[PDB]
């Protein structure tokens, strides 16, 4: 709760900072989720 | 200590040529830049896992 | 199939076991929407190009054109148009663009100074009479006028300034005539040494060669859209289709996207609308006067999961960043693509 | 033959310019976007000339204008290069219904008022004509104005706020972005202006700003990059 | 960024200038955006290292 | 280095030639100097690692 | 300009004048200057 | 140099003579004679 993530590679549905997807910048989610790192 | 980084993917045929014009035909004569950039980004995404 | 696309991206005939990021899918538009404003009145080009008497070089006129439909194809036969050098804009795509401020100039010069009326170039008529800016957009039109402005005794109503202190700032006029000081003693109304009249007259009789004959010049200085567009071109309108991917053309602003309701609190002086970067995100209808947000088409990354050509030939397709209720189902009509 | 009224001298005092003099530089809607602008703006914490009067004040870059009056006393503006019937002179009046904007080489009284109107005693050639909604509304009633002449346009930015502000030189703080009203395509040279009837006279200069748009697109704050 | 061209948007160049002179300024944006993507990929490779 | 232009002196391009072709001969210098600065920054970033 | 004997108009001389600085400001001490209508470069652009 | 397929179009137009270029419009370009956009040849005029 002290590291604020930006995108985390999740699916996108007043405009947020994630409007870089429309210009071709897509963030991929990691293979190992946090439930597996835990 | 930091362990991993975010994994970004760049679409060349939407960043340079903004997908509303027909300049993608002029991008095919520039060689293989966006093949090795996509390969380097894929290798970075593999190394981050 | 995605297996041969994976083979084409890897430039081999046998792929290995793993995931490969091939090229991406794009929802292509089906229609084309062109929306031009209500106006139908023709631009007053008969009072500018086909006028009886023009002005001088130092006292050129400025005709303001606003809220008109300018057809530039009718200008090619009213005058011979022996030069049509347009700076920044092509002459052929001029009938498909909407302008904001069209300022028409008018003067007549000598035949060997047609090179001087240009951006950057100096001389005697482009340094002391009429300076064009280095970012001048528009066309410089000139035609020969040996049959309409050349008296046998010589026309004397056309003058030019040869003596002036400094170079003129762009788009300025100098109609003040005084004896130019260039010497020690003040002139005080005496045309002596280093005391010359600035407005030297011309001489146009039909005995000179082609190059000293007078040329009627109409300079059309345009100002492209960053405002509500007053002057537009002869393009027919199209009914606005929303909630679908169409090719929109709003007063020259072209693109491809989905036009929906914007729900923005627009103020009545704003027309355009942008995002974090400098791209067009919102737009206003020139006929409905409603605001619409421009959203790009549905797309995403396509990944092909293969077990290798040595084991099987079937693959799995992963649409990155796409919800499963938004997968492209329009594969049934791919002849329309 | 003119209606001259001799006024006292009263040399003008100076006050401060905390956050006033910020307009909308373009007609492009931006929301939650910090933007930089290199347009002609009013400098933050500068000296405006307080009057309590119609002198011959130059223009020279553009002029910011403000007024705090309960009733409509300050009513018009005159522009031009030399008001001696040799150059064109822009005119703005605020009657009860409309606004008459004319570009002529007028000859008028040196200290004119409206309520007689020795402001249009003679007129020769009407270059432009404009009739529209009134600029003003029909201790309180702060009326701010931004006047500038660049690229063949006379753009007017204005917004009216019902302020409750005390008696001293305390031109109020806070932020209020002035919305554009009109833009007239005139090619007039303006080096001097006059007012018609406590007002303020500002001077613009090219400065770099850092604008701040909210979720509705209203400018809530700005930062001057040279203070 | 215009990178020496007349407009940063790729749509108002081909509808403004003719096929020939449009190219000179489309390449000015293409070689600028490719250089920006190359700088981004190089800095991402250094950060990945 | 002139990077293919007429000279490596900035005011000599303005004094020799004129606006339309002055900017086609000074952007070749500006882009080259920006590329050399980016190369220096990349090499300093490698040396910093 | 300030010579003693001039040549006739059928035996007009041609002296090649070069390799100096050309100061045209010594043309003001004469008679009141009935003719200076030039046909080329302007008189204000002679010193540069 | 050397070529493979040299063609020779024979027509006489008044003027209007500059409308045969690729891009230039008029009553010759889309009605009488069309030059291709990849035209790699000669255009020679007479009197
Ligand atoms: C342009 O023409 C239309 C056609 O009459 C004018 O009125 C619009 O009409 C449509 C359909 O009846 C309405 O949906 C719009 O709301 C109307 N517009 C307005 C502003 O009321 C329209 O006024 C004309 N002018 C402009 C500037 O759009
Ligand atoms: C995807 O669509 C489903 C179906 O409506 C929805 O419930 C969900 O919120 C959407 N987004 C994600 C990230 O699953
Ligand atoms: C404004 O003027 C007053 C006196 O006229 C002076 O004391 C003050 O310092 C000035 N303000 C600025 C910011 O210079
Ligand atoms: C912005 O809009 C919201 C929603 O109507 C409103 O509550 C808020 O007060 C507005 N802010 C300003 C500064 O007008």
């Amino acid at each position: 709760n002290k590291v604020t993530l930006a995108d985390a590679g999740f699916i996108k549905q007043r405009d947020l900072i994630c409007a870089q997807k429309f210009k071709g910048l897509t963030v991929l989610p990691p293979l190992l989720t946090d439930e597996m790192i835990a | 200590l930091p362990v991993s980084m975010t994994k970004t993917s760049v679409d060349c045929t939407m960043y340079i040529c903004g997908d509303s014009t027909e300049c993608s035909n002029l991008l095919l004569q520039y060689g293989s830049f966006c093949t090795q950039l996509k390969r380097a980004l894929t290798g970075i995404a593999v190394e981050q896992d | 199939d995605p297996l041969s696309e994976t083979k084409c991206t890897l430039k081999s005939f046998t792929v290995e076991k793993g995931i490969y990021q091939t090229s991406n899918f794009r929802v292509q538009p089906t229609e084309s929407i062109v929306r031009f404003p209500n106006i139908t009145n023709l631009c007053p080009f008969d009072e500018v190009f086909n006028a009886t008497r023009f002005a001088s070089v130092y006292a050129w006129n400025r005709k303001r054109i606003s809220n008109c439909v300018a057809d530039y194809s009718v200008l090619y036969n009213l005058a011979p148009f022996f030069t049509f050098k347009c700076y920044g804009v092509s002459p052929t795509k001029l009938n498909d663009l909407c302008f904001t401020n069209v300022y028409a100039d008018s003067f007549v010069i000598r035949g060997d100074e047609v090179r001087q009326i240009a951006p950057g170039q100096t001389g005697n008529i482009a340094d002391y009479n009429y300076k064009l800016p280095d970012d001048f957009t528009g066309c410089v039109i000139a035609w020969n006028s040996n049959k309409l402005d050349s008296k046998v005794s010589g026309n004397y109503n056309y003058l030019y300034r040869l003596f002036r202190k400094s170079n003129l700032k762009p788009f300025e006029r100098d109609i003040s005539t005084e004896i130019y000081q260039a010497g020690n003693k003040p002139c005080n109304g005496v045309a002596g040494f280093n005391c010359y009249f600035p407005l030297r007259s011309y001489s146009f009789r039909p005995t000179y060669g082609v190059g000293h004959q007078p040329y009627r010049v109409v300079v059309l200085s345009f100002e492209l859209l960053h405002a509500p567009a007053t002057v537009c071109g002869p393009k027919k309108s199209t009914n606005l289709v929303k909630n679908k991917c169409v090719n929109f053309n709003f007063n020259g602003l072209k693109g491809t996207g989905v036009l929906t309701e914007s729900n923005k609190k627009f103020l009545p002086f704003q027309q355009f609308g942008r995002d974090i970067a400098d791209t067009t995100d919102a737009v206003r209808d020139p006929q409905t006067l409603e605001i619409l947000d421009i959203t790009p088409c549905s797309f995403g990354g396509v990944s092909v999961i293969t077990p290798g050509t040595n084991t099987s030939n079937q693959v799995a397709v992963l649409y990155q960043g796409v919800n499963c209720t938004e997968v492209p189902v329009a594969i049934h009509a791919d002849q329309l693509t | 033959c003119v209606n001259l009224t001799t006024r006292t001298q009263l040399p003008p005092a100076y006050t401060n310019s905390f956050t006033r003099g910020v307009y909308y530089p373009d007609k492009v809607f931006r929301s939650s976007v910090l933007h930089s602008t290199q347009d002609l703006f009013l400098p933050f914490f500068s000296n405006v000339t307080w009057f309590h009067d119609n002198p011959v004040l130059p223009f020279n870059d553009g002029v910011y204008f403000a007024s705090i009056e309960k009733s409509n006393i300050i009513r018009g503006w005159i522009f031009g290069t030399t008001l001696d019937s040799k150059t064109q002179s822009l005119l703005i009046v605020n009657n009860a219904t409309n606004v008459v904007i004319k570009v002529c080489e007028f000859q008028f009284c040196n200290d004119p008022f409206l309520d007689e109107f020795r402001v249009y005693s003679s007129a020769n050639n009407c270059t432009f004509e404009y009739v529209s909604q009134p600029f003003l509304m029909d201790f309180k009633n702060l009326r701010e104005f931004v006047f500038k002449n660049i690229d063949g346009y006379f753009k007017i930015y204005s917004k009216h706020t019902p302020i409750i502000v005390r008696e001293p030189e305390d031109l109020p703080q806070g932020f209020s972005a002035l919305e554009p009203l009109v833009d007239l395509p005139i090619g007039i040279n303006i080096t001097r202006f006059q007012t018609l009837l406590a007002y303020y006279v500002g001077y613009l200069q090219p400065r770099t700003f850092l604008l701040k748009y909210n979720e509705n697109g209203t400018i809530t704050d700005a930062v001057d990059c040279a203070l | 960024s215009k990178f020496g061209a007349i407009s940063s948007v790729l749509n108002d160049i081909f509808s403004r200038l003719d096929p020939p002179e449009a190219e000179v300024q489309i390449d000015r944006l293409i070689t600028g955006r490719l250089q920006s993507l190359q700088t981004y990929v190089t800095q991402q490779l250094i950060r990945a290292a």
